[PDB]
RNA sequence: AGAGUGUAGCUUAAAAGCACCCAACUUACACUUAGGAGAUUCAAUUGACGCUCUGA
């Protein structure tokens, strides 16, 4: 059983994480498009300033099939 | 009605599909101590990928195996571009939340 | 034209330590672990006291190692809740600008080639970093006679920084201290490709 | 029920878990 | 220094519709159901506050 003031507390949590998560998520998007429109400029700018160096560019590193990183932790070694 | 010029009208088969460097097929796979982590983390790449119209093929799970037990999940992706996939890994790697293992494995 | 050709690498050092939850995610969480008991389906006293006692006497590690040092900006652990960014004063015959760690490049040489180079051209130290592909993350042209400068990205899997008192001024600076080196927009604007977060 | 455990695996990196029967601190051998 | 200039992400929309986010059903996605947040840069068609481009 639960009463009215837990539920108004819970729905007041629910709008303050619908908050907090949009500016997340928009932060986020910001971030994404920022550094997408600098790679595409940089790019641009790589093919002006050399016509031989943006076929080498666009290929890929192969080694990164087996690719590997840990994430985060509390307490460092 | 062939001769018409309505013919055809009514066709719609065609817009159904029942069946430049890009990667192959890649597997995710994540294993976490927490059922609830893994499947948040899991529904959050899932997320990401349905936003960057990434083809998800499958969000399936291995078996459990106890040696506690530790959950597996995979993401199935299909479609990377050269800076796309840059963006996409470093993403994940800057929002895995705590002590999941990551993987860029592909299939069999 | 005459060309001067310069790369360089936006080293990036991830978190070891997980950034602290907000009072907000507090509260959420504290919502959820209740939601989780109302949705649970079903001498202890000793057990949990043993337990419990077994939790205090060993101190956890603390995640932050930062409040203590106040100056330690070669050190590699300044910060651990954030990424880190190596940054190393420089001094040139007409400038003299606290400038990312840059590189001399020729066309016998990739970029990825360059970029491998410039991880220990400066540090000299036993390093081990990790490149993700040949796309660039910043391009910053800057002339008298052209000239252009490429910051690259790589990712610090482990560092055997040895020397940490190296007679450079290498400062890890993490999202705030950027513009307080980097007057120039030419490098100010690095932020727009550093992972904020 | 779960509870938020600390576990160590081999180097003492201390991950909160949600762990049956609280331990509040787990160490793999 | 000059040009294009300007509605929340998008609109030959005029304060709207798509977009967007969580909550539940989903392994999951999706659907659905409940909710949430949003703008016409400042002064009189015009000038000046901010963005993009062209230079040093």
């Amino acid at each position: 059983e639960l009463t009215f003031e837990e539920t108004e507390r819970r729905a007041l949590l629910l709008k303050k994480w619908s908050l907090y998560k949009q500016q997340e998520r928009k932060m986020e998007r910001d971030t994404i498009r920022a550094m997408l429109e600098a790679q595409q400029e940089a790019l641009e700018e790589l093919q002006l300033e050399s016509p031989k160096l943006h076929a080498e560019a666009i290929k890929r590193d192969p080694n990164l099939f087996p690719f590997e990183k840990e994430g985060p932790h509390y307490t460092p070694p | 009605y062939k001769t018409k010029p309505t013919h055809g009208i009514g066709k719609y088969k065609h817009l159904i599909k029942a069946e430049d460097y890009e990667y192959g097929v890649l597997n995710i796979h994540l294993t976490a101590y927490d059922m609830t982590l893994a499947e948040s983390y899991a529904q959050y790449v899932h997320n990401l990928c349905n936003s960057l119209s990434i083809k998800v093929e499958e969000s399936y799970a291995m078996p459990t195996k106890t040696i506690l037990t530790t959950h597996e999940r995979v993401v199935q992706i299909s479609g990377l571009s050269a800076t796309f996939a840059e963006i996409f890994l470093e993403i994940i790697q800057s929002s895995l939340p705590e002590g999941v293992r990551l993987s860029v494995k592909e299939h069999t | 034209s005459p060309w001067r050709l310069l790369g360089a690498l936006c080293l990036q050092r991830p978190p070891v330590v997980s950034k602290p939850l907000t009072p907000l995610q507090e509260e959420m969480a504290s919502l959820l672990q209740q939601i989780e008991i109302e949705r649970s389906l079903y001498l202890a006293q000793d057990l949990e006291d043993m337990w419990e006692q077994k939790f205090l006497q060993f101190k956890l590690g603390a995640r932050i190692t930062e409040a203590d040092e106040k100056n330690d900006r070669t050190s590699l652990n300044r910060k651990l809740d954030r990424n880190l960014v190596l940054l190393v004063r420089e001094k040139f015959g007409d400038q003299d600008v606290w400038i990312l760690p840059q590189a001399e490049w020729q066309p016998g040489e990739t970029l990825r080639g360059t970029a491998e180079r410039t991880l220990a051209t400066l540090s000299e130290n036993n390093m081990e970093a990790k490149f993700l592909g040949n796309a660039p993350c910043g391009h910053y042209t800057f002339k008298f006679l052209g000239a252009k400068v490429f910051f690259f990205k790589a990712l610090l899997l482990t560092g055997d920084f040895s020397q940490a008192g190296n007679k450079g001024h290498h400062v890890w600076v993490t999202k705030d201290e950027l513009g307080d080196y980097l007057k120039p927009k030419y490098l100010a604007q690095v932020r727009r490709f550093v992972s904020d977060l | 029920r779960l509870y938020p455990v600390l576990l160590v695996k081999q180097d003492g990196s201390t991950i909160h878990i949600r762990y049956r029967e609280p331990r509040r601190m787990l160490a793999m051998p």
